[PDB]
C-alpha cells in the first residue's frame, strides 16, 4: 500500500525537478544576469544642454556637437535677436550613422548616432540666410548635450524675472538667508531685496509687488533688518539679517 | 519489485491529465438589453 | 589669466575652448598663449599637457 | 492625438531613454529622460512649466 | 553514480520551459469610447 | 583534456550569441498630431 | 545644511535632490559642496559615500 | 611547427573581412523644403 | 494605539490602513510607531511581525 | 438568543441565517457570539461544533 505514496512523491518529483526556492534562486541569478549582460561598460556621460554661437567669418573654427548612441541630438536655431529661425532645406554627409527627424516649417533637428565611433558633417540653408550653416557632429564623447541652441550673426526674417519668482524660480547672484518664525524666504540679488511669502507686509514697503492666483506674494524692496506683517488681523514683527 | 513503475507509470499521465483543468479560464459574457 | 578647456578629443584632433569663449582646434605640435606648447595629447581621459605645466580637461560641471 | 498626457511603459528593467516634445504653445521643445528599473516607481509625474 | 544524468536531462528542460516566459511581455492596451 | 575545448565551444556559442544581441540599433521615431 | 536624496543612481553617475527643490546629477570623480570628494558609489541599495564620512540614501518613506 | 596554420587562416578570414567594409563609403543626401 | 490593518500584503511589499484611516505601503526594512522596527514580514498566514513582538493580522470581519 | 441554520456551506467557509434575520458567513478561526470558538467546521453531514458545546446543522423540515 505505500507503493502508491511513492509513485505520488516519485511522480511529483519527475514532473517538478526544481525546489520552489530553487525556481526563486534561478530567477534571482537570471535577474544578475540580465543585469549584467545589458550592464553598460565605461563612465556614462553626462547630459547636458548647450548653448552656443555662429561664427560666420571666413577664419572660424566650425562647432562640434557631441552624440551618443541611440539617444537624441535636437539643435534650434535661432538668430542674434533669439528670435526662431526656421529651416528651408539642408543635407547630411553619410546617414548610415545619423537620422534626421525634421519638421517641414521647423528649425528643430533630431539627430540619433547609430554608429558607434564614426562622426560626420551637415550643412542647413535657411529660408532667408545667404551664407548656409554648418556643423560637425562626433559621437561618444564624455558629455552629451539634450538641447543645443545655436545663436547665429545675422537677422532673422522674426525679430520680468519676477514671474519666474513668483512661479518658484530664485534669482541667480544670491544666498539662501536664515529666518526666525516666518514662513518666506528671501534674496539679496543686486542689493535689492526679492521675498516670496504668503503674507503682507505693512511697515518699510516696497518697490514692486506680484500677487497670483492662489495667494503667494512676491515683494521688491531695500534694505531693511525687520518686518512687520499683517497676518489674520494680527500684526507680527520678525528679524531677518542681511 | 518491479511492479512499482508500472504503478509510478500510469498515474503519471493521470495526473498530468487533470493538472491541466486547472489552467484554463474563460472570459465572461456581457451584453445590454431593451 | 586665461583657462582653457577640452571640448571634443578624438586621436589626431583636440578641441579647446578659452575662458574667453573662444574655441579652436589644434594638433599636437601647436603654440597656444597662455600654454606654450603642447607637449603631450592624451585620447584617453581628455588630458593634455603643455610646456608651462598646464594640463588641460573636461570641467567639473561639463563631464 | 489631442491630449494632454503621456501614457507609456517600460518594455525592459533597465534600458534608459530619451523624448522631445513640441508643445501647442511652446516654440521650443522640451526633452526628457527616462529610466526604468530604480527604488521607487513613479506612478505620476506632473510637471509645472515656467512657460 | 550514473544517475545523476538522468536527474540532468530533466531539469535543462524543466529550466528551459519557463525562462523563456520571463522574456516576453504584453503591450499596454489603450481603450477609446465617447 | 578536451572539456576545456568543449568548454571554450559553448561559451564561443554564447559570447557571438551576445555580441550580435549587442551590434543591433534601431532608429528615432517621430509621432506628429494636432 | 541641505539633505540630498538619491533619486536616480546607474553604475558611473549618480542623481541627488538637495533640501531646496535643487536637482543635480554626479559622476565617481566630483566634488561636491558640503561633503567634500566621493569616493565611492555603490549602486546597489542606494549607497553614496563621500569625504566627509556621510552616506547619501533614498529618503525613507520615499524608497 | 605546425599551429602557424591555422593561425594564418582566421586571421586571413577576419583581415578580408575588414578590407571588404575599407572599401565602400554610402553617398551623402539632400533634402528640400518650404 | 492606531490600530493598523492589512489592506494587502505581497511578497516584499505590504499594504496598512490605520484605524483612523492612516493608509500606507511598507518594505520590510522600516520602522513604525508603536510597534518599533520591523523584521520579518510574512507574505504567506496573513501576519507582519515587529519589533515589539507584536504582530499585525487580518481582522475576522476585515477579511 | 440567537440559532442559525446552515445556508451554504463549502470547505474553509460557512454561511449562517440567524433566527432574527442575520445572515452571514464565517470561518474556522472566529469568535461567534453565543457560541464562542469553533474547533472544527465539517462540511460532512452539515455539522459545526463550537466550543460552548454547540452544534448548528439544517433545519429538519427544511432538509
Amino acid at each position: 500500500e505505500v507503493i502508491d505514496k511513492k509513485a505520488f512523491k516519485d511522480m511529483t518529483r519527475n514532473l517538478y525537478p526544481l525546489n520552489p526556492e530553487q525556481v526563486v534562486k534561478l530567477k534571482q541569478i537570471y535577474e544578475t544576469s540580465e543585469y549584467a549582460k545589458a550592464a553598460t561598460p565605461g563612465t556614462p556621460p553626462k547630459p547636458t544642454a548647450t548653448s552656443q554661437f555662429v561664427n560666420l567669418s571666413p577664419g572660424s573654427t566650425p562647432p562640434v556637437i557631441r552624440l551618443s548612441q541611440g539617444f537624441v541630438s535636437s539643435l534650434v536655431f535661432l538668430d542674434s535677436t533669439g528670435a526662431p529661425w526656421p529651416i528651408a532645406a539642408y543635407d547630411l554627409g553619410d546617414p548610415s550613422s545619423f537620422n534626421i527627424q525634421w519638421d517641414k516649417t521647423s528649425n528643430t533637428l533630431m539627430i540619433q548616432a547609430t554608429k558607434l565611433y564614426n562622426y560626420g558633417n551637415l550643412a542647413v540653408r535657411l529660408r532667408g540666410l545667404n551664407t548656409p550653416v554648418m556643423l560637425t557632429l562626433i559621437p561618444g564623447q564624455k558629455a552629451v548635450d539634450y538641447r543645443v541652441d545655436l545663436r547665429v550673426q545675422g537677422y532673422g526674417p522674426n525679430a520680468d524675472l519676477l514671474l519666474h519668482v513668483l512661479e518658484g524660480v530664485p534669482p541667480p547672484g544670491s544666498r539662501r538667508l536664515v529666518v526666525s518664525g516666518g514662513d518666506a524666504r528671501a534674496w539679496l540679488s543686486n542689493e535689492k531685496m526679492y521675498v516670496r511669502t504668503n503674507l503682507t507686509i505693512l511697515s518699510p514697503g516696497w518697490l514692486a509687488s506680484m500677487t497670483s492666483a492662489d495667494g503667494t506674494h512676491a515683494y521688491e524692496m531695500q534694505k531693511s533688518p525687520v518686518l512687520l506683517v499683517s497676518w489674520h488681523g494680527k500684526v507680527m514683527q520678525l528679524k531677518v539679517e542681511g | 519489485q518491479q511492479e512499482i513503475q508500472q504503478r509510478t507509470s500510469d498515474m503519471l499521465t493521470a495526473a498530468t491529465q487533470l493538472v491541466q483543468d486547472w489552467k484554463q479560464v474563460e472570459t465572461q459574457v456581457y451584453t445590454e438589453g431593451t | 589669466r586665461i583657462i582653457y578647456y577640452i571640448q571634443a578629443v578624438i586621436p589626431g584632433r583636440a578641441w579647446l575652448i578659452g575662458s574667453n569663449g573662444s574655441t579652436l582646434t589644434v594638433r599636437e605640435g601647436s603654440k597656444i598663449p597662455g600654454y606654450g606648447m603642447v607637449k603631450l595629447i592624451d585620447s584617453l581621459q581628455g588630458r593634455i599637457l603643455t610646456s608651462s605645466g598646464q594640463v588641460i580637461k573636461f570641467s567639473q560641471e561639463d563631464s
